[PDB]
């Protein structure tokens, strides 16, 4: 961890372009695993509806699946219009 | 010489006897064994001969987007 700081500050002195592009990979590299807003934007991603939601069949055995649009059940996007 | 040397005739003949019967048996069933690979791949009914085909655990059951298919 010592001739890694007099690398570096050589780097920096001679090379800084290659420096800051491999700090910027690096942290491009690193950071989106550790960041918390990616299951976010996973979510976001499955909420829209690009295709029709075909109704299901009542049989008399679904108390999870909605009657009509604004029946409380089924999925909510209430955390979406706080973000 | 005969005690010493050589047994009965007995012995020969029936050992030529299960010789005989041994590659009897085993014509019967190349011959057999022929007729079941040309009737097996004419027909390919048979565990033989088997060519893959494409697996229907791949299709997607599922709402396509279209009402149609
Ligand atoms: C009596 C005097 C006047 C007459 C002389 C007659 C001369 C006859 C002697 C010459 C022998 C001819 C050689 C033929 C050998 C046959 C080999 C084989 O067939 O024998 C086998 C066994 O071999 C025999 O034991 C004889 C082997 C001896 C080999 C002969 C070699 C002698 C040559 C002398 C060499 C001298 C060397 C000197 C060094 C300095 C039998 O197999 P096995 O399945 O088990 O027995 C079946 C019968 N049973 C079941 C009833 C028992
Ligand atoms: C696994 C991570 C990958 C993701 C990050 C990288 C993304 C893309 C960036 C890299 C692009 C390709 C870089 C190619 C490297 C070539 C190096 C080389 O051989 O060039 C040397 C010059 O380069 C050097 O000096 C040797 C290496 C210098 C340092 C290289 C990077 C070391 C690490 C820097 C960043 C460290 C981490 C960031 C810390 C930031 C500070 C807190 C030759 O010099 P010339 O220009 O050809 O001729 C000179 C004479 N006329």
């Amino acid at each position: 961890a010592g001739r890694i700081a007099s690398f570096l500050k050589n780097a920096w002195a001679k090379e800084p372009v290659l420096v800051a592009s491999f700090a910027i990979g690096g942290l491009a590299i690193i950071l989106p695993s550790l960041s918390p807003y990616t299951n976010y934007a996973i979510r976001i991603n499955r909420a829209t509806p690009y295709n029709y939601p075909v109704p299901l069949r009542d049989d008399g055995n679904m108390p999870d699946v909605p009657s009509h649009p604004q029946d409380p059940q089924g999925p909510s996007l209430e955390w979406l219009k706080n973000l | 010489i005969a005690r010493t040397f050589y047994d009965g005739p007995e012995k020969n003949y029936e050992k030529t006897m299960a010789i005989l019967q041994i590659e009897a048996e085993k014509a019967e069933l190349r011959l057999k064994e022929l007729e079941v690979r040309r009737l097996m791949r004419a027909r390919g009914d048979g565990p033989w001969y088997q060519y893959p085909t494409i697996d229907k655990a791949l299709i997607d059951h599922s709402p396509k987007t279209t009402p149609d298919n």
